[PDB]
């Protein structure tokens, strides 16, 4: 997270760290959407042009964390994956269209002050809150500049108009994505970066005070460049797939 | 059922240091 | 490109 600040304890208790086993390393962020399902970006798990293709036993998730590196005993929970599901029409060849994946934990996790699921939006919540100029929040342990933080980082960023997102890049943007970040004329800065991919872009509903995961950190060109924006998987647009995976289990 | 309400924040009627920025962005 |  570029130009963000330290999260408070328990500020993002749905935050999940995706960790590679061998070698040990933070791969991506992710989020807890129930006691046994974790959402992340498909590209964190599958990206053939970089020879990336993880299987369940290659990975762990760490839930409840604040420190990037310290083992947080009695606070964090380390879970194994039973199954990974990647959107069948995830487009890794072209533009990361439908950049979304679900991971089922081998056993449900107990909730706590530090571990708690985020909501997914319904139709009304998406229609109401996903509007240009309204802000959401991105969190992660990714790079501080395009340099790793000691603890989880947070920054709030505005949703940007689709034509401005499209003007900003030659990559083909689809309705399964949205972009966010400040414009060059707004003075303020801030973006997700390498290592934050897969983590949540959330909004606190003004109608019911619940936090909803509206986006997943998906792609960007550099981090925090003037005239460039972060791009996010549009969770609500892909919700029927999410529900199909969860239901059918 | 209880999704999206944080134990150390909404459940304790406490607010975090920057959520006001999100609320104001709605108006 | 990809978040990475
Ligand atoms: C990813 O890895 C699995 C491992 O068996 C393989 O079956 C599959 O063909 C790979 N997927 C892609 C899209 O390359
Ligand atoms: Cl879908
Ligand atoms: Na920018």
């Amino acid at each position: 997270i570029v130009e963000g600040s330290d999260a408070e304890i328990g500020m993002s208790p749905w935050q999940v760290m995706l960790f590679r086993k061998s070698p040990q390393e933070l791969l991506c962020g992710a989020s807890l959407i129930s006691d046994r399902w974790v959402l992340t970006a498909a590209h964190c798990l599958l990206y053939p042009p970089w020879d990336k293709n993880f299987t369940e036993n290659d990975l762990l998730v760490r839930i409840g964390k604040h420190s990037r590196t310290r083992y947080e005993r009695n606070i964090e929970k380390i879970s194994m994956l039973e199954k990974i599901y990647i959107h069948p029409r995830y487009n890794w060849r072209e533009n990361l269209d439908r950049d979304i994946a679900l991971m089922k934990l081998k056993k449900p996790v107990a909730f706590s002050d530090y571990i708690h699921p985020v909501c997914l939006p319904d139709r009304e919540t998406a229609a109401s809150l996903l509007q240009a100029g309204y802000k959401g929040r991105v969190t992660g342990w990714g790079n501080l500049k395009e340099g790793q933080p000691s603890v989880l980082q947070v920054v709030n960023l505005p949703i940007v108009e689709r034509p401005v997102c499209k003007d900003s890049t030659r990559i083909r943007i689809t309705d399964n994505m949205f972009c966010a970040g400040y414009k060059p004329d707004e003075g303020k800065r801030g973006d997700a970066c390498e290592g934050d991919s897969g983590g949540p872009f959330v909004m606190k509903s003004p109608f019911n005070n619940r936090w909803y995961q509206m986006g997943i950190v998906s792609w960007g060109e550099g981090c925090d460049r003037d005239g460039k924006y972060g791009f996010y998987t549009h969770v609500f647009r892909l919700k029927k797939w999410i529900q199909k995976v969860i239901d059918q289990f | 059922a209880d999704c999206g309400l944080r134990p150390l924040f909404e459940k304790k009627s406490l607010e975090d240091k920057t959520e006001r920025e999100l609320l104001e962005s709605y108006i | 490109x990809p978040x990475c």
